[PDB]
């Protein structure tokens, strides 16, 4: 079988950049309270 | 029961591991160059069968 | 089990099924398919067979109907052998039309093979010879337990159901 | 000093003539006091706590 | 540094092309000797990188 | 069954192998020993004077494997500190007595007026010999292992040595140059490694000695030349009549009595014996089975 | 003897594999047949209905699936001797408990 | 300081001595003098830090110079035995995979594969440190023992002894590539695998590729010897490793045939697709390029003239760059 | 440190204290009597355990005995260290006894 | 293909599709337990070589004579439990002749394979519930061990052991199955011809 490959690495390096946004998004989320 | 489903929930898919992630991309077949296999007759240079050798296997 | 050694029961049998299927929580997914996929189809329609020729591409097919008016047992013995192998291009999963008909059929069939990994009843209401030929047979599976029940539309989304079908036939499957 | 001692007493008795200074015997029997006073303290805990 | 860059460039464009990614700078067959974009694009980035270096 | 005929063999194999290991051993050992003592036998002894007395052949060329048994005159002063290791001479209990020998000195101080610097001095550990274990406080501090040197007959002779720096006047003008130095006989021997399953290993922090050595000896003695304290170490030879009745320790060592090595001829055909002992059995019994 | 001559023609095969694949093109058209109304490819000693690329691939990964995971999905069932004893301590403790 | 120091404070002292120059710190645990100057702290850490390399210098003659011992070998190649002993498991699975069944277990058909066939099995007895010490007992075995018996010799001779105890030695062997191989703990043990090889397939079966590894351990040994003296055709003597490479391949495939672990048999050995010869072609090429055996009793006079080359620099080292050219001095 | 705690029980009465210290002996003697029981009980089991393992021995001598035609029951591995452990659990049991 | 030759053995194997080789189809197939019985035999004896040494020399903790001990008796425990156990008379193989009306069944005893030949098929039956184990007080010839079976058990001869107090060690992985003369532990981790095994388990003998 064949091994490694860059573009396979490249996918592999954006789904690693791209997991954490949900949860940084999810902190930054306005919720449904209103501290006046 | 729970040890047949591995404890986990039956009728849930859930989420591919890293391992099987890993095995659903390392399986797949390399695309080569599509265009080095065509019958165009720049194609049969030296060169671009070299290429085509070494890009499609 | 009370409500206080629930927890250390949980943590000491999660650890000790690595010893049985090493590493299950890394392949818990892939381990939702069997071996040698053995399903018994209920249904005749058009969208049943479109549902059928979409999920089961990879599959072979076992045709029942050429089995009719033969013993119960000499035609569950046949399917069974028909069933029980693996071809030369790796296709070890196979599903099974116009069979078994008979709660005994389906039981002989059962024994001899191991049990069937599923039993797969795509309920069409443009469908209408099934429900008077092989409901013995849909009843003993629903008692077995291997019977999945796919309510299908006559009309509808053709990609929609094929999903729905595929996650229901993956979380089917009986080892 | 390899602080494999804290007090220095070396039983309780030493404590009792060191630590608590009960040179005399009316200091004694005022410690022999405390301690019965503490032991029934303890014993009705212990029986509180463990109804047996 | 030039032939870092000339190793790195060479793996990307194989490891990708494997994949059927080619990156479109150059014509896909050249005049004369009918080259195919790939084979230039190797050879660009073994030369330049050194062509650059000398001028510095 | 098939298990117990594996491990027999195995272990047969293992012994067999053992054996002519030691066998071969054995016999080169017995060569080098008579070779040995054929050399000790001519007792022409290379004299260590001059510049070799400040840097040794052996330390020099790194060759003490070509300088090991063989006999040296080496002239110098031994230190007052004795050390005893832990060893056994004809089946007795006993120390081996090991003591710091000047073989040389170096003067780097040139205010000698203000100031009055320790010299450097060139050592060697020169085994004094063995003492019993019921007479290691016989062993006196500083106590004489022989009698010094006679005064040399050239009148050119009472001054510093180039080399050395050691000056045999016994009335020197110098008082803090004045050394009364002694002449020592004796066979180059190589320092002993710890093996634990000899019986020889060695507690320092405890003061419980029983293999020679020599890093730790220069360290706790204090001595300048530790690399060539390691190197080896000189073990004293009398000529014959050690001391056959007196109250003299440590009794010095012969030719026919000096320390033997940890790998003798007779320890490897002990092992050979029952290594072929082991083999042979192991095969019978798997003959058997 | 043969192991040698393996090893000796092995660089050799290779580099003959290598000027087979520069001298030949990866297009026979020998594979595409239609049966009846349907396409076919060849696929080992029979053909495999073929009506899109993407449905050839996913059949591919189906396959290579199947293939990579069949020892692990014929696992020892009734290997659980661990489980029994863990499910006999807790219960016997329990047991314990109720009397 | 009763209950935990006790059991604590040897940590820390093995940490230290792992961490902090123990000669160096002797040299410093005896303060004072007994008559002779340059006993001092100054004088004992200007000796202590050229003692690096007088003591380097030291281990190395008395590796070339002195019968061998088999702990310094040991300290020689550590890492190849104790840290990396599990890449042994690996390189030897990825060598036989072409015939094991382990494409099917989730395991791709290279080294990733190989890796994770190995660590699946987890970082144990049962897992990547599963046989290590076979191979620990195993260079034990032929290797140290061929050190002993051609000490000083030529490659001709270090290759004739090291072949002879490689026959000697097979057996052990074949049992360590057998329980490497096994992915379904079908041997418990290296007794129990040869046990079972010999009651099912007799003795002769333990001596698969008994040639193969012998000539390759001759090309290895003529790599190695290239690599000590760094005549640079270290490069040639790397290229004619891996042209004979495909030899280590089939004796670790002909040592696993004929049994439950592989789907081939001794004679379809020789049938596998040639393009499966170099199947751990270049990481065993970097394991041994990195972690090279260093057997300095076999070192030649261009190698040990090289390390003592080294040496002499290093203690170059110790000069003022400023000294000044005296006339007088 | 020791007033206010003996306060609330009324410990400044030596009646009360003396009670107090008797009822605090028997509640730790009958603590330890709970704990140490069990043993005798343990003892009991040993000995069905070892009827039932001469049971089990018995009925595994007479199957292979069945097996190969024989008949030689192995008394052996039958008693296997039966009279060892009869005698030890009734020498530890008439012990436990004579002492209470 | 060698491995789907492999996987469609293995899955006859489970199915039960047993070889058949000349009147005798293999309908039965079974795995017995090994136990560890010399590693706690070793633990034991050193434990107790270990309190005579402590006893010896008074130079032993506490914790150590109370450790030891304890060690020392959950060995011996583990040794007699994995001996009882690893001697369990365990059916491995059974083989259907091509008449049906008998059987011939090989016995594990722990690791010497008993061959028994032409069972007929009407003696055997399996035993779905406990049975009880009958033992005759009068083979025993120690009085002591006489004594201790009469005290144990309120029988006087023949006494009846209830199979349910001895199946924690006499039979805990299988089923009781009689075969005519003998009583073999039929393994539930078993591979075997379902139908065929289900016919005979009653006493049917299946027709040819
Ligand atoms: C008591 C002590 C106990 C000690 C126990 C432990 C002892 C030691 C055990 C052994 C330890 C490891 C030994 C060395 C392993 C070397 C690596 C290895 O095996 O590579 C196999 C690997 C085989 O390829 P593959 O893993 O099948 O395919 C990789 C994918 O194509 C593409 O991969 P992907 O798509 O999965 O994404 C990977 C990519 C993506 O990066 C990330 O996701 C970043 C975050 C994670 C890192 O990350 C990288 O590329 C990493 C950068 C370096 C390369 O070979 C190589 O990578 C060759 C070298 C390539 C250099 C460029
Ligand atoms: C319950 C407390 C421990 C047992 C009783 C006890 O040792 O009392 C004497 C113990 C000290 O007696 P010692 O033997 O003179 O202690 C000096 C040794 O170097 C102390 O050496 P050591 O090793 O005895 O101290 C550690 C020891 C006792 O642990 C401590 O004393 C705690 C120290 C905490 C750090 C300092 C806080 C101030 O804890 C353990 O050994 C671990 C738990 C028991 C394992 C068996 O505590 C007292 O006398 C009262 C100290 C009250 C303030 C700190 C709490
Ligand atoms: C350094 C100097 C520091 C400053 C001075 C303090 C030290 C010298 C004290 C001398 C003395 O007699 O003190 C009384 C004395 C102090 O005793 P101490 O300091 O232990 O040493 C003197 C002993 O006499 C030493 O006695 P001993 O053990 O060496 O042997 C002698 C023993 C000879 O006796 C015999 O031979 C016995 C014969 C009959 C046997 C049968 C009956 C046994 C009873 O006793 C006597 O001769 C004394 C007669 C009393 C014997 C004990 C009677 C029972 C005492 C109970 C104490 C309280 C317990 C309950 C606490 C509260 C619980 C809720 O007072 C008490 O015992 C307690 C009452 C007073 C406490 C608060 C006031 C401060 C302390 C008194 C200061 C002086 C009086 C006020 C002056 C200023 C006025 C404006
Ligand atoms: C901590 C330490 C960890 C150490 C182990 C892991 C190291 C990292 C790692 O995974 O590297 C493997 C990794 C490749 O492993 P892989 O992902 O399993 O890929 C292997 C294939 O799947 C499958 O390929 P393969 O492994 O089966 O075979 C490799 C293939 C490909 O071989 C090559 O590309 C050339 C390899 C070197 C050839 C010999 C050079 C000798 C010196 C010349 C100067 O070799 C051949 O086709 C051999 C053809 C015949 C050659 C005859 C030469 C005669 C002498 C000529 C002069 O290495 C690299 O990616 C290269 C370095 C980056
Ligand atoms: C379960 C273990 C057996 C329990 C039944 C036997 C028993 O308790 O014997 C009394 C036994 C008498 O000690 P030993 O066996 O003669 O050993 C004396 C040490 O070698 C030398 O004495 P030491 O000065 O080291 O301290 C002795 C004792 C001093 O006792 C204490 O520190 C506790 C004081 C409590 C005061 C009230 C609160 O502390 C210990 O025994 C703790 C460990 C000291 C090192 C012993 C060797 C390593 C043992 C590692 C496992 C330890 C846990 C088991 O004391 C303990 O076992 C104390 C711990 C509590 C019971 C566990
Ligand atoms: C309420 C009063 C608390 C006082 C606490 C004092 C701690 C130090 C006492 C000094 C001493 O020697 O104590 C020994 C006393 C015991 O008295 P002892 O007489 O047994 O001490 C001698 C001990 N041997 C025989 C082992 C040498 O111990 C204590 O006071 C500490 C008990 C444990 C505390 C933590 C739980
Ligand atoms: C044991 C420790 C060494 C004792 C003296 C040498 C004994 C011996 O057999 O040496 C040869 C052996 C090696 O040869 P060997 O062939 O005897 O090795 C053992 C082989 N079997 C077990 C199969 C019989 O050891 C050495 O050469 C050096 C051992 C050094 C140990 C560390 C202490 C050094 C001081």
């Amino acid at each position: 079988s064949k091994g490694f490959n860059l573009a396979n690495a490249v996918n592999t390096v954006k789904s690693t950049l791209n997991a954490p946004i949900k949860h940084i998004k999810r902190n930054i989320e306005p919720t449904g309270s209103n501290y006046s | 029961a729970h040890r047949s489903n591995l404890y986990q929930s039956k009728d849930i898919v859930g989420e591919k591991s890293f391992h099987e992630k890993h095995l659903e991309q390392q399986t797949a077949p390399y695309s080569g160059v599509k265009s080095l296999e065509e019958p165009v007759s720049q194609n049969k240079s030296f060169i671009n069968s070299l290429m085509r050798a070494i890009h499609n296997h | 089990m009370n409500n206080t050694f629930k927890f250390l029961h949980q943590v000491i049998s999660k650890l000790t099924l690595k010893a049985q299927v090493p590493n299950y929580g890394q392949y818990s997914h892939s381990l939702k398919r069997p071996i040698n996929p053995k399903v018994v189809v209920f249904g005749n329609s058009s969208r049943a067979y479109e549902l059928i020729s979409s999920q089961f591409r990879n599959f072979n097919h076992v045709n029942g109907l050429e089995l009719k008016g033969q013993e119960d047992n000499i035609q569950a013995n046949k399917v069974a052998q028909s069933v029980l192998s693996i071809n030369d291009g790796f296709q070890d999963g196979y599903y099974i039309t116009d069979f078994p008909q008979n709660s005994k059929q389906a039981e002989r069939l059962d024994l001899i093979t191991d049990g069937v990994n599923l039993a797969l009843y795509i309920k069409d209401p443009s469908d209408k010879v099934t429900v008077t030929r092989q409901q013995e047979a849909i009843d003993y599976y629903r008692k077995t337990g291997a019977l999945v029940e796919f309510e299908v539309d006559p009309r509808g989304d053709l990609e929609e159901q094929v999903k729905q079908l595929s996650n229901q036939v993956l979380n089917g499957y009986k080892h | 000093d390899t602080y494999k001692k804290w007090m220095y007493a070396r039983n309780w008795d030493d404590f009792l003539q060191r630590d608590c200074k009960a040179i005399t015997f009316p200091r004694a029997f005022a410690l022999w006091i405390v301690g019965t006073l503490g032991m029934a303290t303890a014993s009705k805990w212990c029986r509180q706590i463990l109804p047996v | 540094n030039s032939l870092l860059f000339t190793a790195v460039s060479w793996f990307s464009i194989y490891q990708f092309a494997r994949k059927g990614a080619v990156l479109p700078v150059l014509r896909e067959y050249g005049r004369y000797f009918g080259t195919h974009r790939l084979f230039r694009q190797y050879l660009h980035t073994l030369v330049l990188p050194l062509l650059y270096t000398e001028y510095a | 069954n098939v298990t117990g005929k594996v491990a027999l063999a195995t272990l047969g194999a293992l012994t067999g192998y053992g054996a002519f290991y030691h066998y071969n051993q054995y016999l080169n050992l017995s060569a080098r020993w008579q070779q040995i003592q054929e050399n000790i036998a001519k007792d022409q002894p290379f004299d260590v004077d001059g510049f070799d007395a400040k840097v040794y052949p052996w330390v020099r060329e790194n060759n003490v494997n070509d300088w090991e048994y063989k006999l040296v005159k080496m002239r110098g002063y031994f230190k007052d500190q004795r050390f005893f290791v832990r060893r056994k001479r004809d089946g007795k209990e006993g120390f081996l007595v090991f003591a710091p020998f000047v073989t040389a000195v170096e003067r780097v101080n040139h205010r000698l007026k203000q100031k009055d610097l320790l010299p450097v001095e060139y050592s060697v550990f020169v085994n004094l010999g063995w003492v019993p274990v019921e007479n290691k406080k016989d062993v006196e501090l500083g106590g004489e292992v022989c009698p010094p040197m006679d005064a040399p007959t050239d009148s050119t002779l009472f001054v510093n040595d180039t080399f050395t720096g050691f000056n045999p006047d016994p009335a020197n003008p110098e008082d803090t140059e004045q050394v009364t130095l002694t002449e020592i006989t004796g066979i180059v021997r190589r320092g002993e490694q710890q093996d634990i399953l000899a019986r020889r290993r060695n507690w320092n922090k405890e003061g419980i000695y029983n293999w020679v050595d020599l890093d730790y000896m220069g360290k706790i003695f204090r001595l300048f030349n530790l690399d060539a304290i390691n190197t080896a170490y000189i073990e004293r030879v009398v000529p014959s009549f050690e001391e056959g009745e007196e109250g003299l320790y440590p009794i010095p060592a012969t030719k026919d009595t000096f320390e033997r090595p940890l790998n003798t001829p007779e320890r490897h055909s002990t092992f050979f014996n029952f290594y072929a002992a082991t083999s042979a059995l192991s095969f019978i019994s798997m003959l058997l089975l | 003897f043969e192991s040698l001559n393996t090893v000796l023609m092995a660089p050799i095969y290779s580099f003959l594999e290598f000027k087979l694949k520069l001298s030949s093109t990866k297009i026979n058209t020998n594979h595409y047949y239609v049966i009846n109304g349907k396409l076919y490819i060849t696929y080992n000693d029979s053909f495999k209905l073929f009506t899109t690329i993407n449905d050839y691939f996913n059949d591919l990964n189906e396959l290579s699936n199947t293939k990579l995971f069949f020892l692990y999905r014929s696992f020892n069932i009734y290997n659980i001797k661990l489980n029994s004893l863990v499910d006999f301590v807790f219960l016997k403790l329990i047991l314990f408990i109720h009397l | 300081a009763n209950f935990v120091i006790p059991y604590l404070k040897p940590v820390a002292d093995f940490w230290n001595s792992l961490c902090i120059d123990q000669h160096q710190d002797s040299l410093f645990q005896f303060k004072g003098q007994t008559g002779s100057l340059g006993t001092d702290w100054t004088s004992k850490y200007l000796r202590s830090e050229q003692d690096v390399y007088n003591h380097k210098y030291l281990q190395y003659h008395k590796r070339v110079h002195e019968a061998p011992e088999l702990t310094d070998v040991i300290s020689d190649n550590v890492y190849r035995l104790t840290l990396f002993a599990g890449v042994e498991r690996v390189l030897s699975v990825r060598q036989a995979q072409a015939i094991l069944k382990t494409q099917f277990a989730g395991a791709t058909e290279n080294i990733s594969g190989a890796f994770q066939t190995v660590l699946n099995g987890g970082i144990f007895r049962r897992g990547y440190f599963r046989g290590a010490l076979l191979n620990l007992l195993q260079f034990c075995g032929a290797p140290y023992q061929s050190l002993i018996w051609s000490r000083n010799s030529g490659i001709t001779n270090q290759v004739i002894v090291s072949s002879i105890f490689e026959a000697f030695f097979y057996p052990l062997d074949t049992v360590k590539t057998l329980i490497y191989n096994d992915v379904q703990g079908k041997y418990k043990g290296a007794f129990h695998c040869a046990s079972q090889v010999v009651q099912n397939a007799g003795w002769s079966r333990l001596y698969a590729g008994i040639f193969q590894k012998l000539i390759f351990n001759s090309a290895l040994i003529f790599h190695l010897n290239q690599v000590w003296d760094g005549s640079s055709q270290q490069w040639a003597s790397l290229a004619l490793v891996a042209a004979a490479y495909p030899l280590l391949v089939l004796k670790t495939r002909f040592q696993v045939a004929g049994t439950p672990l592989a789907l081939a048999t001794s004679n379809e050995v020789l049938k596998v697709n040639r393009k499966t010869l170099y199947a751990g072609l270049v990481p065993y090429l970097i394991f041994n390029t990195l972690f090279a055996y260093e057997f300095a009793a076999w070192h030649s006079s261009t190698a040990q003239e090289r390390v003592i080359g080294g040496l002499q620099n290093a203690m170059k080292q110790f000069s003022s760059p400023a000294a000044e050219q005296v006339w007088s001095s | 440190f020791f007033f206010s705690r003996a306060l609330k029980h009324r410990f400044y009465n030596p009646l009360n204290v003396m009670t107090e210290f008797k009822n605090g002996f028997m509640w730790f003697i009958i603590i330890l009597i709970n704990i140490f029981k069990p043993l005798l009980k343990l003892l009991e089991n040993n000995y069905i355990n070892l009827y039932n393992h001469l049971v089990i021995k018995y009925y595994q001598s007479f199957i292979c005995n069945t097996l190969i035609n024989k008949k030689k029951l192995e008394f052996n591995y039958i008693l296997s260290s039966f009279k060892f452990i009869k005698e030890l659990n009734n020498i530890i049991i008439i012990s436990l006894n004579k002492l209470f | 293909l060698a491995f789907i030759k492999e996987a469609n053995e293995m899955i006859q194997q489970n199915t039960g599709n047993l070889p058949w080789d000349g009147g005798k189809k293999k309908i039965f197939q079974g795995q017995a337990n090994k136990y560890l019985e010399t590693p706690y035999y070793l633990l034991a004896a050193l434990s107790g070589l270990g309190l005579l040494y402590f006893l010896y020399s008074g130079d032993a903790k506490y914790k150590t004579l109370v450790l030891t001990p304890v060690v020392g008796i959950a060995a011996f425990v583990l040794l007699r439990r994995n001996q009882i156990l690893n001697r369990v008379p365990t059916l491995t193989e059974l083989f259907l002749h091509k008449d049906g009306k008998f059987v011939d069944a090989v016995v594990s005893v722990n690791g010497q394979l008993i061959s028994k030949n032409d069972i007929p098929v009407s003696t055997l039956k399996l035993y779905r519930g406990d049975h009880t184990v009958k033992v005759n007080l009068n083979d025993f010839e120690d009085a002591s061990a006489k004594k201790f079976l009469a005290q144990q058990s309120g029988q006087e001869g023949v006494i009846n052991v209830h199979f349910s107090k001895l199946r924690n060690l006499a039979a805990r992985n299988g089923q009781v199955l009689n075969l005519g003369d003998t009583e073999v532990v039929v393994p539930f981790e078993n591979q075997a011809n379902r139908i065929i095994l289900k016919q005979i388990f009653k006493g049917v003998e299946v027709l040819p």
